[PDB]
C-alpha cells in the first residue's frame, strides 16, 4: 500500500548536478568496498564507507563541493600486502589473534599462543602453517615466514588481516607502477575517464603518468616540493615537475599548490571542466571555488612572479592571486597542450570510433563493401563525427581526404584493409589574456 | 575521365543511396545568391553579401529501390527521437569526373516523396535541406 | 623510541630505488661481490613504520653464480641498506632469479 | 585450397585435450622429455578455421627444470602438434607456468 501523493521535505540543500564527457576515479590504498571500483553518487555514500581522515573522504569532499555537482565519483582500491612481525619478546603463553578475509565469505581467526618454551619467531611459523591449512582460506592467501606477509595469489585478490593487540600491521601496498593497478582496475570497468591517486612518491608518479600516456585518459596529480620554485633552466632540476616536462608527457596535469600533501587540490581542478562538455570550455582562468591561492611553504604568502616564472616552465599549473581572486591559472598539460585540446581530441577519437564503430559491428546500412561507394560512406562518417566538433565551437573547418578505389593495393583488398585516410581540421582558441597599451591621456 | 552516371554516389547518415532514376536524379541548388546588387537612384551600386549558404539536395529514386525503404525507416526513428537529438549529417556526394564538387554540410530531410503510382513505374523524389552547400574544387588557391 | 607518526614520517624520505645481489656479506660499503647488474624496483608509502617493495622483481643471475645477499641503492649511487635473503641459491646455468618482497622495518 | 567451410569441419575433430611441456624440439620421438605432467586443455568450437584455449591453465613444473617446447596430446595418446616457446626458460626451484592462450590455426 502506497498514499495517493507522498511528499518528504528535508531541510537539505542544492545540489542540482550536470552531466559531461569525463567521469574521475580516485586510486585510494583503502580496505573496504567489493572489489575495485566501488563508486559514489553523493557525499554522503562517500562517508558510508570512509572516515573523515581517510584519503578518500578528503578527496571526496573537495571534488564535490564546487557547484555544478559531477554525475558520479569512481573510487578504486589498490591490492593490499599486510605485514605482520612480532614487536616484542613471546612471554609464555601470551595469546595472539588475527582474522584473514578474501572475497566475501572469509571471517576465520586464528589463535596459536603456543609458546611454552620458547619461539623467537615459531608463532609466525606455526601460523603459516594454519593459514595454509583452514579449507575457506587454503587457496588465495601466499604467506612467508621472514625471519610473515599475507598477500594474495590466484584467483581471489582481495586480502584484508585484522587483529586487536598483536600487530596486523602496515599496509605495503601491492600495487606497483601504476600497471599493476591499472591492469587489475582495466579488468573490472573502463569506463572511468580522470584518473588520480593518493600516492606522492615519485617513483609512482613518473609510473602514471608513462603509463597514462599509453591510454587515453587523463592524469591529475598535485606536487609541494619547493625545489620546483627556484630552478629556470629545466635541465637542472629533479622535481617532478621537471621530470614530467623533461619527458614531454601530454596527458598529465600538475597543479602546484601548497596542500598538495594532506588534501588533494587537483579534484577541484577535475570537477571545473567535467561537468561540463568537452572542448567546449577553457580550463585556463578558472574560479575554483573552497581553495586557496598558492602559498609559499616559508613565508605563507602568494606565489612571487619570479617562482611563477620558475613553475611555467614546468608547465605545472599554480593558482595566481591577480585580482586578489583566486584563479587557476595557466591551465596547461605538462606537455605544453591546452587541456581541452587533449580532451576534445579525445571525445573526438571516442566519437569518430563509435560512429565508425557502426558500419564496421552494428551493419548500420549494411557491410561497407571495397569501391567508391563504400569509401564514401566511410567518409561521410568522419565527416559527421568532425561536424559535431564544429558545433561545439571546438573545430571551425575540417578537410577529409580519402583514397580513389581504382589507387589501391591488390595486396590491401585482399586484407580487407583500408589506409590512407586523413583529415586535417582548424582549431577555434580562445583568449585567456589581453595586452592594453594605452595610447596617453592628453 | 567524363562524367558517367554510373559512379555518382550519394551518402547520407551512413547508408548507401543508390538506384538512382535513368533522368535526372540528383539537383543541388542554394537557396539564395552569393550578392543581390542593390542600384542606387544615381546609378551607384552596392553589393549585399549574403550570409545564408543552405542549400536544397532532391534525389530521384524508383520506387522499387531499397533505399527508399532505408530512407523512410529512418524518417519514421528520426520522429520517435527527443527534440534535444540531431537529425543532420553531412551529405557527401562523389563523382571521380568532377561533374558535382559539391558537400551537404548539416543535411536533414525536408521532405518526404511523393508516390505517383501508374501504368509503368515511376520514381519517389526525396527532397533534403542543408545548413551549408558547400561548393568545392581541386583546384588550390594558386 | 620514536612515534607511529614519526616512524612514517621519517622512511618516506628514503625511497631506495635499485637493488643489487651479492654472492657473500656485503663490507661496510659494498663495492666487490657484485654478481648481478642493478635493477630498478619500486617501493611504496610508509604505513606503520615500514616499506615494501610492490613489484615482484626479476634479475639476470649469471652462470655459475651465487646469491646470498643483497644492497639496495638510491638515485644517488648511494647503497642504502644491505641484508641477507631467506634462502640462497648456486645459478649453474643462465637463469633468472625472483623476489617476492623486500620490507623496510622499523617496528623491532 | 580448402574452404573456410571446409576447415572448420576438420578442425571439429583434432580435440586437444591435454598439454605437455618439453625441454628438447620434441620433433620425433614425442614420448621422450616429457618434462612436466599433462595437464588439462580445453579448447573452444572452430570459428573461421581457428580454435582457441577456453581459458588460462597452469603447468606444475618441477624445479631445477628447463622448457623450451610444448605439445598438444589428444585424448588417444597422439602427438597432434608441437611448438617452441618464446624462450627457454630455467625453473631453478618450484614453479608454475602460465599458458594465457594457445590457438590452432590453418589460415596459412
Amino acid at each position: 500500500w502506497n498514499p495517493i501523493v507522498n511528499v518528504d521535505i528535508t531541510l537539505n540543500t542544492a545540489g542540482t548536478t550536470r552531466e559531461g564527457f569525463g567521469l574521475p576515479l580516485f586510486l585510494a590504498s583503502t580496505d573496504n568496498f567489493e572489489e575495485r571500483i566501488r563508486g559514489y553518487t553523493s557525499l554522503t555514500e562517500v562517508a558510508e564507507d570512509f572516515d573523515e581522515s581517510t584519503a578518500a573522504y578528503k578527496a571526496a569532499k573537495q571534488l564535490w563541493s564546487q557547484t555544478p555537482k559531477v554525475t558520479q565519483l569512481y573510487i578504486g582500491r589498490r591490492t593490499m600486502q599486510y605485514t605482520v612481525s612480532i614487536p616484542d619478546t613471546v612471554a609464555e603463553g601470551s595469546e595472539y589473534s588475527l582474522t584473514v578475509a578474501i572475497g566475501g565469505g572469509v571471517s576465520q581467526p586464528f589463535q596459536y599462543t603456543a609458546k611454552e618454551n620458547d619461539t623467537a619467531l615459531i608463532v609466525l611459523n606455526e601460523f603459516k602453517s594454519q593459514i595454509e591449512a583452514s579449507p575457506t582460506i587454503k587457496d588465495g592467501v601466499n604467506a612467508s615466514v621472514t625471519g610473515m606477509i599475507i598477500t594474495k595469489a590466484g584467483d581471489n585478490d582481495f586480502v584484508k588481516v585484522t587483529s586487536i593487540t598483536p600487530t596486523t600491521s602496515i599496509a605495503a601496498t601491492t600495487a606497483d607502477t601504476a600497471s599493476a593497478a591499472l591492469a587489475s582496475i582495466e579488468t573490472y570497468s573502463t569506463d572511468w575517464y580522470f584518473i588520480s591517486a593518493e600516492d606522492r612518491t615519485q617513483q609512482f608518479v613518473l609510473a602514471m603518468a608513462s603509463e597514462i600516456q599509453a591510454r587515453k585518459k587523463i592524469f591529475f596529480t598535485a606536487n609541494a616540493d619547493v625545489k620546483a620554485l627556484q630552478g629556470t633552466d629545466l635541465t637542472s632540476a629533479t622535481d617532478v615537475p621537471a621530470q614530467l616536462a623533461k619527458s614531454k608527457y601530454t596527458r598529465t596535469v600538475c597543479l602546484w599548490h601548497h596542500t598538495a600533501e594532506f588534501d588533494y587540490p587537483e579534484m577541484a581542478y577535475i570537477a571545473y571542466g567535467a561537468p561540463y562538455d568537452a572542448g567546449s570550455i577553457a580550463w585556463g582562468n578558472a574560479q575554483l571555488t573552497g581553495v586557496a591561492a598558492s602559498l609559499q611553504p616559508a613565508n605563507q604568502r602568494p606565489l612571487i612572479s619570479i617562482q611563477k616564472s620558475a613553475l611555467d616552465t614546468r608547465s605545472c599549473n599554480f593558482i595566481d592571486l591577480d585580482g586578489g581572486v583566486p584563479v587557476v591559472r595557466r591551465g596547461i598539460t605538462s606537455g605544453g597542450e591546452w587541456i581541452d585540446i587533449v580532451r576534445g581530441v579525445d571525445w573526438l577519437e571516442s566519437d569518430l570510433k563509435t560512429s565508425l564503430r557502426d558500419l564496421l559491428i552494428n551493419q548500420k546500412g549494411g557491410k561497407i563493401t571495397y569501391d567508391d561507394t563504400g569509401i564514401t560512406r566511410i567518409r561521410q562518417v568522419i565527416e559527421t563525427s568532425l561536424q559535431r566538433a564544429v558545433n561545439r565551437k571546438f573545430l571551425s573547418t575540417y578537410t577529409v581526404t580519402v583514397p580513389k578505389a581504382s589507387q589501391v593495393a591488390l595486396a590491401d583488398k585482399k586484407a580487407r584493409i583500408l589506409k590512407d585516410i586523413t583529415f586535417h581540421g582548424i582549431l577555434a582558441g580562445a583568449i585567456l589574456d589581453v595586452d592594453l597599451k594605452g595610447t596617453v591621456a592628453y | 575521365q567524363q562524367y558517367s552516371p554510373k559512379d555518382v554516389v550519394c551518402s547520407w547518415n551512413g547508408i548507401a543511396i543508390e538506384g538512382f532514376a535513368p533522368d535526372s536524379f540528383l539537383r543541388l541548388q542554394r537557396t539564395s545568391p552569393l550578392v543581390t546588387p542593390v542600384v542606387g537612384a544615381g546609378g551607384q551600386v552596392a553589393l549585399t553579401r549574403n550570409a545564408d549558404k543552405t542549400g536544397t539536395i532532391e534525389i530521384e529514386l524508383m520506387q522499387t529501390s531499397l533505399s527508399n525503404q532505408m530512407l523512410s525507416a529512418i524518417q519514421a526513428k528520426q520522429d520517435d527521437m527527443e527534440l534535444e537529438e540531431d537529425i543532420s549529417s553531412n551529405f557527401v556526394i562523389y563523382d571521380p569526373s568532377g561533374s558535382v564538387l559539391a558537400t551537404g554540410i548539416n543535411a536533414w530531410l525536408q521532405e518526404l516523396p511523393q508516390i505517383e503510382l501508374g501504368r509503368d513505374q515511376n520514381s519517389k523524389t526525396w527532397i533534403f535541406g542543408c545548413e551549408k552547400l558547400d561548393y568545392t574544387s581541386t583546384i588550390p588557391a594558386s | 623510541t620514536l612515534t607511529i607518526d614519526g616512524k612514517n614520517k621519517i622512511l618516506a624520505t628514503l625511497t631506495p630505488t635499485t637493488i643489487v645481489l651479492h654472492n657473500v656479506d656485503p663490507t661496510a660499503d659494498p663495492t666487490a661481490n657484485k654478481v648481478t647488474q642493478p635493477v630498478a624496483i619500486f617501493f611504496s608509502e610508509p604505513n606503520n613504520g615500514l616499506i615494501a617493495s610492490e613489484d615482484t622483481v626479476n634479475i639476470t643471475v649469471p652462470a655459475s653464480a651465487t646469491v646470498s645477499h643483497f644492497s639496495l641503492w638510491d638515485d644517488n649511487s648511494k647503497c642504502v641498506a644491505t641484508g641477507a635473503l631467506s634462502s640462497p641459491q648456486f645459478f649453474a646455468e643462465e637463469g633468472i632469479y625472483v623476489i617476492s618482497s623486500v620490507s623496510i622495518d622499523l617496528n623491532k
